[PDB]
């Protein structure tokens, strides 16, 4: 009727603003923007609340007052590295972050589908594929190791790249950051306020030579792990010190006690040396009554 | 049913609102798809043109969830989460502050973070939160704008097993932003300097995890059953024929031979606290059970039958 008529044309204009408001709605929520079908408006407001809900909502790993979104940023600005995806099958990598043309100077696009054991040094193939071997990420699908990534332009033309990461499932993959350590110690601890050491294990057969070493080796010595096993002590101890250190050794071989050496020069890999002091003990394996190894804990010092 | 359907829409409305910032709660339809709107377009544009282009980078990876990337990046980063008060009160912190500086969670919670810090950079960190107070318009988060945005380094304590060594500290960096709450409070992503390539699993994420093995006489593994793995990492044919004494951390050795000792002596036992090196070099803390089984018919020992029990890093520090 011609009075209900104003009324309903509030009715209609009304009702076209709030369909034109679900629709720009749908094109800023990225979940709903997406999909080519359309969407009814009950459920494009549902998405959009959810959405919502990861920016401003709504403690397990976050505070409760965090939404997500701030969870996202805090991490992102503390982020290193990059995040890279490889198939554990063939080794194949299916993603990486865009950070990667940091650290390698390769970018997304060279490497995303390009086998990783492409990019890396030779001589460590065959520890990386050791890695990907399959077993509320679960302590048993942690993987860590260093391996030698091949730099775009170059002696550099590798980098020493530390991985940490998880074994991940339809297909096995390896979800990893890796970062380029800086080797050298800036901030030498200051004499009002007592630092932790840095520090790396090593155990010895009788004789000297490396049957182990630890991760942290690589980080303070820059060499990789199948680089010192195998290759005696004396190789690395500078010649001054060669002498104090081998009548640490002979000592130890005839106690149970730790040992603390002095402290000495050790040769890394570039040629130089650092210094460390090392407390050693031979462990004696009690079931057999025989000398296991020498285990050193080697600690720089400043 | 068009009832039913209006009352729905009305819910979902008045949700979506709540959410909005601000003093004033508007109840309107029209109003809140208005700011609704205004807020998702206001957060492309400033995610657009922020400062930090990291936070546009691509960095996970869409299969993997928000929580597993926060575990794994952290990890990486040798760094854990922290929020205290402007007052200095610590209001939260990452279960991972306990592998990286040996305090538990509880330790630090309803504490003044300053109880953590040597006195010599006390007035600093001081001012560092009292002189930061801003006002955040409703329609641009707080946790955007760059006067918001700060980051600092100073020294931290870390806890220990034994209390005679010496106090010890850690050289960190915070990467946070001042938050506003329904106080004011500083959240922050806290990495250490001193990169840690090996560190301990400070909790038992499982209610429980046991795993068995048996040791032959020279204490070669000669079994692993198939929940080591998960646990581990490492394959039975992997470890199998090696010593032990090979996964030990250093400090325990001693402790596990005297055990060892004690069995052989006994032919049952229960092992001390230690730590065992998984495939993915980190430290788990397991408490062992041992027998010696003998040869059925001439007595002799044959192997050690050993059950592997998970242990927490509270249970560890506790006794």
């Amino acid at each position: 009727k011609n009075a209900r008529e104003a009324h309903s044309q509030i009715e209609k204009r009304r009702r076209d603003k709030m369909n034109s408001f679900i629709d720009e709605l749908a094109s800023l929520v990225p979940t709903c923007n997406a999909m080519s079908r359309k969407l009814d408006k009950l459920t494009v407001l549902r998405m959009a609340v959810q959405h919502m809900k990861t920016l401003r909502g709504a403690a397990n790993y976050k505070p409760t007052f965090l939404s997500d979104d701030e969870l996202k940023h805090l991490i992102l600005r503390a982020a290193d590295g990059f995040l890279f995806v490889v198939g554990c099958d063939r080794g194949k990598i299916l993603f990486v972050s865009e950070s990667v043309f940091k650290i390698l100077n390769y970018s997304q696009n060279d490497l995303i589908g390009q086998s990783l054991f492409d990019y890396l040094h030779p001589k460590d193939i065959a520890k990386v594929k050791e890695q990907l071997s399959s077993s509320r990420l679960c302590s048993g699908a942690r993987r860590s190791f260093f391996c030698r990534m091949k730099c775009n332009r170059p002696r550099k033309s590798f980098c020493t790249i530390h991985s940490t990461g998880y074994l991940k499932s339809n297909l096995s993959c390896l979800v990893a950051i890796g970062r380029l350590h800086s080797h050298m110690v800036p901030q030498p601890a200051n004499g009002e306020i007592r630092v932790k050491s840095m520090e790396y294990v090593s155990r010895h057969a009788i004789d000297g030579k490396f049957v182990f070493v630890d991760q942290r080796a690589t980080a303070i010595l820059a060499y990789l792990p199948q680089e010192l096993l195998g290759t005696s002590c004396y190789e690395y101890f500078h010649q001054d010190d060669i002498g104090h250190l081998a009548e640490c050794h002979r000592q130890v071989l005839q106690t149970r006690e730790k040992i603390t050496t002095n402290c000495y020069k050790f040769k890394i890999k570039d040629g130089s040396f650092i210094t460390l002091r090392s407390r050693w003990f031979s462990f004696m394996n009690p079931w057999t009554k025989e000398v296991e190894y020498i285990v050193s804990t080697n600690t720089v010092v400043l | 049913s068009e009832k039913k359907r209006r009352d729905q829409f009305n819910v979902l409305i008045k949700e979506l609102g709540s959410m909005l910032p601000g003093n004033a709660r508007k109840m309107d339809k029209s109003t809140v798809l208005q700011k609704s709107i205004d807020f998702l377009r206001k957060h492309k544009e400033t995610t657009a043109q922020s400062d930090a282009s990291e936070i546009r980078q691509d960095w996970k990876p869409t299969f993997l969830s928000n929580e597993e990337f926060t575990q794994l990046m952290l990890e990486a980063l040798d760094g854990f989460f922290l929020a205290i008060m402007t007052d200095g009160s610590i209001i939260y912190v990452s279960e991972s502050v306990t592998s990286l500086l040996e305090h538990l969670p509880s330790d630090l919670v309803d504490q003044s973070i300053f109880n953590f810090i040597p006195e010599g950079e006390h007035s600093e960190v001081y001012k560092i939160l009292s002189t930061h107070l801003l006002e955040s318009d409703s329609l641009t988060p707080e946790y955007l704008k760059s006067k918001n945005q700060l980051e600092f380094c100073c020294h931290m304590l870390r806890g220990t097993i034994d209390p005679k060594e010496p106090s010890t500290y850690e050289y960190v960096r915070f990467i946070g932003n001042f938050k506003s709450l329904t106080r004011v409070c500083f959240v922050a992503t806290v990495r250490l300097a001193t990169p840690q390539f090996i560190k301990e699993m400070c909790t038992v994420e499982e209610p429980n995890e046991e795993f068995t093995s048996r040791h032959s006489l020279e204490w070669k593994f000669l079994f692993l059953d198939h929940r080591a793995p998960p646990i581990i990492g490492y394959l039975p044919f992997e470890v199998l024929g090696t010593s032990g004494y090979d996964y030990y951390h250093v400090d325990d050795l001693e402790n596990l031979a005297k055990c060892h000792e004690h069995l052989m002596q006994y032919g049952k036992g229960k092992s001390c606290y230690y730590r065992f090196l998984t495939k993915g070099q980190q430290w788990i803390w397991l408490q062992t059970h041992y027998y010696i089984t003998y040869h059925q018919w001439n007595s002799r020992p044959e192997f050690i039958v050993c059950t592997h029990t998970v242990v927490s890093y509270a249970e560890v520090r506790a006794e």
